[PDB]
């Protein structure tokens, strides 16, 4: 009987963990573009005159 | 003229090559060498000018 009740928790917790992992991929892809712009500004404004 | 955009040094030219799912750029740059020491001045004075 406890199998049927444990599976209901397993499904929910898996859903919640996988939602967490998707939103982190989408937030990291945005931090990546900001760091790519910072790396270009360090090259073009600090080691040069733009 | 963008620094570091086309390799390290003063960009002269670039050549493309194809790769399996990409591209390889060959960057030709100028790199200065064998520097010497000198004394400098902002301006010269001559005839009060
Ligand atoms: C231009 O002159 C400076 C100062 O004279 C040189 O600096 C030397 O740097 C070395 C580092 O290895 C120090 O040990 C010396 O004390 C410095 N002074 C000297 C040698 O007088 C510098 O090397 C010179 N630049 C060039 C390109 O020759």
């Amino acid at each position: 009987e406890a199998e049927v009740q444990i599976d209901r928790l397993i499904t929910g917790r898996l859903q919640s963990l996988q939602t967490y992992v998707t939103q982190q991929l989408i937030r990291a892809a945005e931090i990546r573009a900001s760091a790519n712009l910072a790396a270009t500004k360090m090259s073009e404004c600090v080691l040069g005159q733009s | 003229k963008r620094v570091d955009f086309c390799g390290k040094g003063y960009h002269l030219m670039s050549f493309p090559q194809s790769a399996p799912h990409g591209v390889v750029f060959l960057h030709v740059t100028y790199v200065p060498a064998q520097e010497k020491n000198f004394t400098t001045a902002p301006a010269i004075c001559h005839d009060g000018k």
